[PDB]
């Protein structure tokens, strides 16, 4: 998707599922015998998604105004955003669309929770 | 004006130190509100 | 599951356990005034109805005024449930009627089943023990804004405390000026035909019979609120202690799992 960003085109990349990427990386590290951190996850598991998501950005006009939109997807257990991995990715992204299972079966689809979901960019990138 | 009112006034006069319950019956908070086909006119106090 | 969610959920139930028990005392310690104002009203009720008995007063031979008697406060049981049905069920026979509602929690069921029937409603009364001034004013409006004197039949719906553990929806009639003087055994009593006695008798029995209905109505309620919240504090028990165990089941699992990561990452 970077080729499009590097060449004045617009690409939108969806990472699904990211929770499973970290799972994999934990396998590598634990078998290579690198010391475990929280929840067995490697020590640099935050860096794993930091260098990944930062790559998605809107270039300048001197570079061609090419952009890369990232829509990371993370899976939570028991609706626990307070978990380790979930918190990491949250502090990375400039937004968050939290889908609850209670609102899902209750009729609201998509089950977006207005209270927990926000877009830091805001009206800046919205239709007038 | 009603006959129950002609009697209420007198009952207020007999509020004349050691008037315990007695103070609970001395006053009340009441709001009546008319109604229409339900819609309802402005709620005033008694 | 959460380290905290099971603790703050235990808090919003641990204090709900005491709050229902603290209102159970309020309802139980206020039963003293309830079991008194109940007997006082009833005794005046006999004194007031004995004339209506020895005079043999009864309704004449399609308007009828219905008065609903309850509170705005919930947490009292099916007292606002069964009484509203008694009214609705009595309303079915004669749809042609106007309903004045005292208390909002009675205005609930009636707004649903018969929204247009409600021509007047009293707000914020059911919290203390009723007083004459309160009722005498309700009747003053009932008489004025509603013109009850133009009705052929008056009916007051209230709750009657048959037992200290169960209430009973009941109904009493109020007779207008014309129905009083046209009573079969009305001449039995000597009355000066000029001092508008029958007229003053109706406007006075309109306020009293309300208070008598309210007294027993808000007495059957307090007796039902204690019951309603005794089952609540007990039901709050199968929560404070149920989730209490679940808190520990989570605390022990938090200390162990928090310790496993340390031991695992210490083997290197």
């Amino acid at each position: 998707g970077e080729w499009f960003r590097d060449n004045g085109k617009h690409a939108l990349i969806v990472y699904d599922d990211l929770s499973k990427q970290a799972v994999a990386y934990r396998q590598l590290s634990l078998l290579l015998r690198r010391p475990p951190g929280r929840e067995a996850y490697p020590g640099d598991v935050f860096y794993l998604h930091s260098r990944l998501l930062e790559r998605a950005a809107k270039l300048s006009e001197k570079e061609g105004s090419g952009s890369l939109t990232a829509l990371p997807v993370i899976e939570t257990q028991g609706g626990d955003v307070s978990a380790y991995i979930p918190t990491n990715v949250i502090s990375i992204t400039d937004g968050q669309i939290f889908l609850e299972a209670e609102l899902f079966y209750k009729g609201i689809r998509p089950a977006i929770n207005v209270g927990l979901s926000v877009s830091r960019v805001g009206s800046a990138a919205q239709v007038k | 004006i009603s006959y129950a009112a002609y009697l209420n006034v007198a009952a207020q006069a007999i509020r004349s130190e050691l008037q315990t319950s007695v103070l609970n019956r001395s006053q009340t908070d009441a709001f009546y509100t008319q109604y229409k086909n339900a819609s309802e006119p402005t709620p005033i106090t008694k | 599951a959460t380290l905290k969610e099971v603790e703050m959920r235990l808090k919003s139930i641990k204090n709900i356990e005491k709050i229902t028990k603290t209102m159970k005392i309020v309802a139980s310690t206020r039963l003293s005034k309830a079991e008194k104002a109940k007997i006082s009203a009833k005794k005046m009720d006999e004194a007031e109805q004995l004339f209506y008995k020895n005079a043999e007063t009864k309704n004449l031979d399609p308007k009828e005024l219905i008065v609903a008697i309850t509170s705005d406060k919930g947490l009292c049981g099916s007292i606002h449930s069964q009484l509203a049905k008694a009214v609705r069920r009595h309303l079915n026979d004669q749809p042609n009627a106007d309903i004045v509602t005292i208390g909002d929690k009675i205005k609930m069921q009636l707004l649903r089943t018969h929204p247009n029937n409600i021509k007047l409603s009293i707000n914020g009364i059911g919290k203390d023990a009723p007083t004459f001034q309160e009722s005498a004013l309700i009747a003053d409006k009932l008489l004025s804004v509603m013109k009850a004197g133009t009705y052929p039949k008056i009916s007051i719906f209230y709750n009657d405390p048959v037992s200290s553990l169960s209430f009973e929806p009941s109904e009493k009639p109020i007779f207008n000026a014309k129905t009083i003087e046209q009573s079969p055994s009305f001449g039995k009593f000597e009355i000066d035909t000029d001092a508008n006695v029958p007229r003053d008798l109706f406007e006075y029995t309109l306020a009293n019979q309300m208070l008598t209905a309210m007294a027993q109505g808000y007495a059957a309620e307090i007796s039902a609120r204690r019951n309603a919240m005794d089952n609540a504090s007990k039901n709050a028990g199968d929560m404070i202690n149920r989730y209490s165990i679940l808190y520990n089941r989570t605390r022990q699992a938090v200390i162990t799992n928090e310790l496993v990561d340390i031991i695992t990452g210490a083997s290197s």
